[PDB]
């Protein structure tokens, strides 16, 4: 039995690391959490800092409400009964308006009006929390990949939630908040739209998501298998190529005759990570819109 | 034929069997004993599958479909034309799968470098194996295996699926997608970070991992490290799998009803089963 | 109809894209070169990408890439065969030479730095005040190889300053010099460090370094490679 390098085998811990200033504003990053040792044979044992700032409280506070509103809603369901509450959790749900309503702001709360609500406070905390992606890696003077990537998840979001619901001119169309229920939405879209597995960007974004987990396999494993070369420190191996680097793309050159560079890898996988809710949002946004029926589309192909 | 880099590491040695007979490459590609195995494995499953083509009367690849015996022929065998093919097809991708894995060893142990790779790898297998091998198994028959055939084997995955009733309800199959999603969430962005550090601003020095490490401070209070992240890659795509097979396993075996019944358990608890309002009362 | 065109769209866009992907993943180690070191006749179907430039921080220079490639190292190995294909055998003692799992790359002479700097890995001795803070600590315990012999004894963890971590066991051996072990190529025990790589005759041949606090990205190299070369070197003195 040899030492894997899954888990640490003896941590050691310096003075607490408050990062890099570049041009970020110091005033809002917040102190140094704790320190825990759980975490720190797996990963940094380190917490915070964190950055506040006024866009990040917008995002927090919204990010709140909405969890908030969706929550008073499931008390008021529960009839305020601590242990229906909880025995009928994943069963409570706040629902879009009923299609009479069509696109329009007059639903009554019960009936709609709070799922209004608790969509616009989810809009704004998203979106606020995207800003923050961007801003954090230009104060730091890095690339914006973070902002980009978490762009085409928001696109999913974007068309389950508002853009899909806009062009079939209804709130009805969008996903309820509830555990139960919206897996319940999902298996309905599927059989009202003729069955998912017909529509070809549901098809894509599946090999997308199968293959985001055979390429983070294939990566995380390549990495701790040359990490006995420090293969980990993948900056200074992109800037000055080691036996870490070589050993791991002669595996996979011997193995499948292709292979890729230390920096490389980092964009096939950031592009089959993204391509999931790329494909994903396309496939959704054109179901109802443009196509009622996947299996009726691919029997004329088109 | 060889990258700049390569000709240092093409020494003897790291071969599991037949010593030096087989220790050699054809361009980039290793072979090994290994390697004669997969391509022995591969050839006659895939001359198997053209010959189950003929006996289909098809060549079109989204027609191409091998299905397994019928539910009658139990765990037996049965004739070729009538799932026998497949029978043989499934010894031979196990073959395939299993040499594919040793020869990744091979060229580990050539390389001077771990066995993550093949171990990882060797989830995979288990996984199809899960679902050709050991669930028709306990279940009693081949026919409960999926059919090769691009969309047959989705006509299976639908099928299967549904005889539970929406498989959402599957608490196995819930973890197993959160890892699925978790994965590619921390795909994209183990990616971005790395990129975003060494493509920084336009005339800027590439950034450190000090800054990597800030950014998700920043961020988010966190950031799990440089080796973190490659360990936490490894383990939400190995525990995607793994609950994969364990929520298939345990479909058709142990749990064989409704999956959304299953979730009553808690509803009926003594404590609250029986308090009026909510959703249940 | 307009899905039509999306998915039509979408194909050509992925071709596109692989063809992007493939070709920045040939930033290095092309053009492919025959076995004696010249430019190999088939290149295969993607064409080099137009170079980039990195610019590496604290006056280190830049790094452009494609460039021309070179070893910029002998290479103790010869042919065994009259074709392509086939191994090239050691012409020395292969630990020593540094090829095959042995094998070094010819990295820059000067000390991973960190953001600040300052030298990315130093003795903890030298960092202050880093200390172990959980797992047995290893500094005092007896080293142990595959040939079940002792030879030397840890005196020191090298750690790595931003990112909080034993990165090397700093060995002394029975002559009173040092060596640095990889952390991902020992196991601490309660009375030991097993080093199943070497067997302890092996250490003495451990790459040493030029300063004593601190480490170039030349010097982890061959030490790195060195100590995972024994795997299959020094399998004659193993040993279960
Ligand atoms: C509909 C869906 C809705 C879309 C929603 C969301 C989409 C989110 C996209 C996610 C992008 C992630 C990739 C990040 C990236 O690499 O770009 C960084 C890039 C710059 O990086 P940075 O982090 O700022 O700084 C670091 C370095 O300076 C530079 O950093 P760097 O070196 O990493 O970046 C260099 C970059 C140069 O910068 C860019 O402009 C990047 C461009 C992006 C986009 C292409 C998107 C395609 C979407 C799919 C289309 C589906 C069709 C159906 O080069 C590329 O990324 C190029 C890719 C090659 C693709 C080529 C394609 C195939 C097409 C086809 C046909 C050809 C032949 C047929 C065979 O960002 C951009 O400038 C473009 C982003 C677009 C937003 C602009 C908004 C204005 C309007
Ligand atoms: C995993 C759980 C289910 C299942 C669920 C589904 C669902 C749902 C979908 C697929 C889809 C795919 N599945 Mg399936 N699939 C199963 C098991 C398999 C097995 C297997 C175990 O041997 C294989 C080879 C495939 C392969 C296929 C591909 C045709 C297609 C894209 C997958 C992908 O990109 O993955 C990620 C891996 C990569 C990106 C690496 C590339 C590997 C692929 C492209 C190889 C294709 C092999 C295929 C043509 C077989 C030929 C073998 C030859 C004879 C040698 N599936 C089991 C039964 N699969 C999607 C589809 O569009 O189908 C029409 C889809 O929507
Ligand atoms: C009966 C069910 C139907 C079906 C109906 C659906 C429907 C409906 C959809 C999918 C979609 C998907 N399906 Mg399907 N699916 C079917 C069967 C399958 C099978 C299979 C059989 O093996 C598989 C593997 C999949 C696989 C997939 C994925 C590839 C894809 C979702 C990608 C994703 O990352 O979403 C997860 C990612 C997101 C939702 C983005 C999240 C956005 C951000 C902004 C999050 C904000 C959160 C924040 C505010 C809350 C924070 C809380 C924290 C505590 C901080 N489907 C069957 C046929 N499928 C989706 C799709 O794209 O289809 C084309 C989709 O809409
Ligand atoms: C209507 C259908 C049901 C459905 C019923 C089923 C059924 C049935 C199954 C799943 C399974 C899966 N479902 Mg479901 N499920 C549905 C809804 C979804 C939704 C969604 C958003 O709605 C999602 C995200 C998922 C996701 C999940 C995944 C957890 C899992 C598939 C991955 C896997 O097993 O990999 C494991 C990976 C493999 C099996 C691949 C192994 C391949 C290796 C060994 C070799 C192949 C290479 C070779 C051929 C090379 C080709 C040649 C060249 C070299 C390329 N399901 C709906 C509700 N689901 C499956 C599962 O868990 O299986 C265990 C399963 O059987
Ligand atoms: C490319 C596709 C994949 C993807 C990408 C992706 N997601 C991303 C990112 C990217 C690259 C971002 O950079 C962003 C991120 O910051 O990640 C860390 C993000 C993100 N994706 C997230 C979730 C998510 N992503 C999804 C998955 C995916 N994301 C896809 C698989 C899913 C799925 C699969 O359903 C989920 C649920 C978040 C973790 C984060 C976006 C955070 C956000 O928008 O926040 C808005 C709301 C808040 C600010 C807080 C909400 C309140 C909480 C409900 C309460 C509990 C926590 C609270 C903050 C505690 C604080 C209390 C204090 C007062 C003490
Ligand atoms: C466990 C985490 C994920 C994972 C990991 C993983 N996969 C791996 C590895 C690892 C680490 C590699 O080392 C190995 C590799 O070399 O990758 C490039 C591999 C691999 N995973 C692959 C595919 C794959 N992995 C998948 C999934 C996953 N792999 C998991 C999600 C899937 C899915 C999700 O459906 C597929 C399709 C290959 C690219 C490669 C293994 C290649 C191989 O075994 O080659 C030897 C065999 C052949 C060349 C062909 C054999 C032909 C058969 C005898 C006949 C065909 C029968 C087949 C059953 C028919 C299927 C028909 C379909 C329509 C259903
Ligand atoms: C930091 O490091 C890293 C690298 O390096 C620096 C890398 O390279 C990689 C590798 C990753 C890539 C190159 C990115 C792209 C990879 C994917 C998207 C994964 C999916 C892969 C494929 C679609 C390719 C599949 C092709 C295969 C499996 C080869 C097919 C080979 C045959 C023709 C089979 C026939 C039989 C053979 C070859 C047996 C051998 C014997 C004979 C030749 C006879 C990783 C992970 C890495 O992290
Ligand atoms: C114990 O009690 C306490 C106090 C702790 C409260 C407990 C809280 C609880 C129990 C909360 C439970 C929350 C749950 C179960 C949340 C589940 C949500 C899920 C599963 C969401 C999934 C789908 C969400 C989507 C796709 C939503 C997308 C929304 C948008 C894209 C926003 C669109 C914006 C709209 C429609 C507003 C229009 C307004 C303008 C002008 C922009
Ligand atoms: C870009 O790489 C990433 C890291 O950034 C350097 C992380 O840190 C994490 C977050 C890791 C964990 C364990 C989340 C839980 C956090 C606590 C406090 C237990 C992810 C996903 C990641 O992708
Ligand atoms: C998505 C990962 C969530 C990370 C958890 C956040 C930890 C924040 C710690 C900040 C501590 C600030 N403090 C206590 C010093 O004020
Ligand atoms: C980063 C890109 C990696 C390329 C992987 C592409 C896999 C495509 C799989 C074909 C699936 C086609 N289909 C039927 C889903 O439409
Ligand atoms: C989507 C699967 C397609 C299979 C092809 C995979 C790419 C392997 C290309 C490597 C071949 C290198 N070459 C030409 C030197 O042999
Ligand atoms: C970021 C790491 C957290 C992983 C989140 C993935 C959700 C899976 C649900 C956790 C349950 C798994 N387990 C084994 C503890 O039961
Ligand atoms: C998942 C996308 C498909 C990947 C296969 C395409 C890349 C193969 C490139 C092989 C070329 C290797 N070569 C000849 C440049 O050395
Ligand atoms: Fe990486």
């Amino acid at each position: 039995a040899e030492y894997q390098n899954i888990f640490s085998q003896v941590q050691v811990r310096g003075p607490a690391d408050l990062g890099m200033t570049e041009d970020v504003n110091l005033a809002n990053r917040s102190g140094v959490g704790p320190f825990s040792t759980l975490l720190g044979w797996f990963g940094n044992a380190q917490l915070g800092p964190i950055y506040l700032g006024s866009l990040g409280v917008l995002s927090l506070f919204s990010g709140l409400m909405w969890f908030f509103t969706i929550g008073i809603w499931f008390w008021y369901q529960a009839g305020w009964n601590p242990a229906v509450f909880l025995r009928d959790l994943f069963f409570f749900s706040l629902e879009p308006p009923a299609p009479e309503y069509g696109l329009s702001f007059a639903a009554p709360l019960k009936e709609g009006g709070l799922w209004l609500i608790a969509s616009f406070f989810m809009f704004v905390a998203v979106w606020s929390w995207w800003g923050r992606t961007y801003l954090r890696a230009q104060a730091l003077g890095m690339g914006k990949h973070t902002a980009w990537a978490f762009l085409s998840a928001i696109w999913l979001w974007m068309v389950l939630g508002f853009i899909r619901p806009i062009l079939m001119g209804s709130w009805s169309e969008a996903v309820p908040y509830g555990i139960f229920s919206h897996l319940d939405w999902t298996n309905n879209f599927s059989l009202v739209h003729g069955n998912l597995f017909y529509n070809p960007f549901h098809g894509l974004s599946i090999a997308f998501l199968y293959g985001s987990a055979l390429l983070f396999a294939m990566h995380g494993a390549t990495i701790l298998a040359v990490s006995r070369f420090g293969g980990e420190r993948e900056l200074e191996q992109i800037a000055d190529r080691g036996t870490a680097a070589e050993r791991a793309a002669l595996f996979w050159r011997w193995t499948m005759g292709f292979n890729a560079t230390m920096e490389g890898i980092h964009r096939w996988a950031i592009w089959m990570a993204v391509l999931v809710t790329l494909t994903g949002g396309i496939g959704i946004l054109l179901s109802g819109t443009v196509v009622d029926n996947w299996y009726v589309w691919g029997q004329n192909h088109g | 034929a060889l990258l700049s880099f390569e000709r240092k590491y093409r020494v003897p040695g790291g071969t599991l069997v037949g010593g030096n007979l087989f220790d050699f490459w054809v361009g980039p590609f290793y072979v090994g004993f290994f390697g004669v195995a997969t391509f022995f494995f591969a050839a006659l499953g895939i001359i198997l599958i053209a010959w189950s083509a003929v006996l289909q009367g098809t060549w079109n690849p989204q027609l191409i479909s091998v299905y397994p015996p019928a539910l009658e022929y139990g765990l037996g065998g049965a004739p070729l034309a009538k799932g026998g093919l497949w029978q043989i097809i499934t010894i031979c991708a196990t073959g395939a799968f299993v040499s594919w894995a040793l020869r990744e060893v091979e060229i580990c142990r050539k390389l001077g470098i771990g066995y993550h790779i093949p171990f990882a790898f060797a989830f995979a297998i288990l996984a199809y194996l899960t679902l050709v091998l050991f669930r028709p198994v306990m279940m009693g028959a081949w026919g409960y295996a999926f059919p090769y055939g691009i969309w047959t084997h989705l006509d299976w995955v639908s099928n299967t699926g549904y005889t539970y009733g929406n498989f959402h309800y599957n608490p196995a199959h819930m973890i197993a997608i959160s890892f699925f999603f978790t994965n590619a969430l921390a795909l994209a962005l183990h990616g971005a970070l790395v990129l975003s550090a060494a493509n920084p601003e336009k005339g800027k020095e590439m950034r450190t991992p000090d800054h990597e490490d800030t950014f998700f401070r920043d961020l988010v209070g966190y950031s799990i490290g440089t080796l973190g992240i490659h360990r936490l890659g490894l383990l939400l795509s190995l525990s995607a799998v793994f609950f994969s097979a364990l929520c298939m396993i345990i479909t058709g075996t142990i749990w064989f009803d409704q999956w959304v019944d299953w979730w009553q358990w808690w509803v009926k608890l003594p404590w609250w089963a029986n308090i009026p309002g909510g959703i249940n009362g | 109809d307009l899905a039509s065109l999306a998915i039509y769209s979408f194909w050509i866009f992925l071709a596109g894209l692989i063809y992007y992907l493939q070709t920045e993943n040939m930033r290095e180690g092309y053009p492919l070169e025959n076995e004696d070191g010249t430019p190999a006749a088939n290149q295969g179907p993607f064409p080099l990408p137009k170079p980039k430039t990195f610019i590496l921080p604290h006056g280190r220079g830049t790094l452009t890439v494609p460039g021309p490639e070179s070893e910029d190292r002998p290479i103790a190995l010869a042919r065994t065969a009259v074709s392509e294909g086939f191994p090239h055998a050691p012409t020395g003692d292969p630990m020593k030479d540094g090829v095959g799992p042995a094998s070094w790359v010819a990295r820059r002479d000067l000390p991973e730095l960190d953001g600040h700097g300052h030298n990315k890995i130093k003795p903890m001795k030298a960092a202050a005040g880093f200390h172990v803070s959980a797992g047995k600590n290893p500094i005092g315990l007896p080293v142990r190889g595959c040939d079940l012999e002792i030879a030397g004894k840890v005196v020191d963890i090298w750690v790595d300053i931003p990112e909080q971590m034993a990165r090397f066991l700093e060995v002394e051996l029975k002559d009173g010099s040092t060596r640095l072990l990889p952390m991902q190529m020992v196991k601490v025990q309660s009375n030991r460090v097993h080093v199943n790589a070497l067997s302890s005759d092996l250490f003495a041949g451990i790459p040493t370094i030029k300063s004593p606090t601190e480490v170039t990205l030349l010097e982890e190299d061959k030490i790195c490679g060195y100590v995972a070369g024994g795997l299959m070197y020094a399998a004659p003195k193993r040993k279960s």
